[PDB]
């Protein structure tokens, strides 16, 4: 039990550091996002 | 002059609506109106 | 520059302290003057 927690404990701690040392790892959020704001803009810059 | 009221303008070869009050974004000298993405008019010098 | 009868003339002062007289770079022109008269140049000769 107590090694088990300890593995999961460095495990929880590890992973925050891997999502942030990462830029990476949150694109599939962050390319919806961008994907929208682009055809907005293209939407918009057609007036001209 | 008119602030803070939707009213209709017509500066110096430039018209369009919308309300318009006093902002911080400063010019330089030699800037006579701003712009920000697709190319729409969102801040103007005054001339007087 | 000569557009549309205009002559548009843009300067800068731009201190130096390199051995080359032209520097690395990373500076703009601002505009000075502006000279709206429509007459068809060519050539172009110095003063001095
Ligand atoms: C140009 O518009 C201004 C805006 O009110 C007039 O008022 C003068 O503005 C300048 C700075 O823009 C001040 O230094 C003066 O003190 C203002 N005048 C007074 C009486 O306070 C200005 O008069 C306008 N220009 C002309 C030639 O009338
Ligand atoms: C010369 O300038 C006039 C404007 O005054 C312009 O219409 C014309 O195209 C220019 N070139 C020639 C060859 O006339």
């Amino acid at each position: 039990q107590k090694l088990i927690a300890n593995q999961f404990n460095s495990a929880i701690g590890k992973i925050q550091d891997s999502l942030s040392s990462t830029p990476s790892a949150l694109g599939k959020l962050q390319d919806v996002v961008n994907q929208n704001a682009q055809a907005l803009n293209t939407l918009v810059k057609q007036l001209s | 002059l008119v602030k803070n009221k939707c009213v209709n303008f017509n500066f110096n070869g430039l018209t369009g609506t919308g309300v318009l009050t006093e902002s911080n974004k400063k010019f330089l000298p030699f800037q006579q109106f701003g712009r920000d993405i697709a190319d729409t008019t969102d801040a103007v010098r005054d001339p007087q | 520059k000569n557009i549309d009868g205009y002559f548009k003339i843009y300067s800068k002062h731009t201190p130096i302290n390199l051995v080359r007289d032209l520097p690395q770079g990373f500076s703009a022109l601002e505009p000075l003057v502006d000279l709206p008269i429509g007459i068809n140049i060519t050539r172009f000769q110095t003063l001095l």
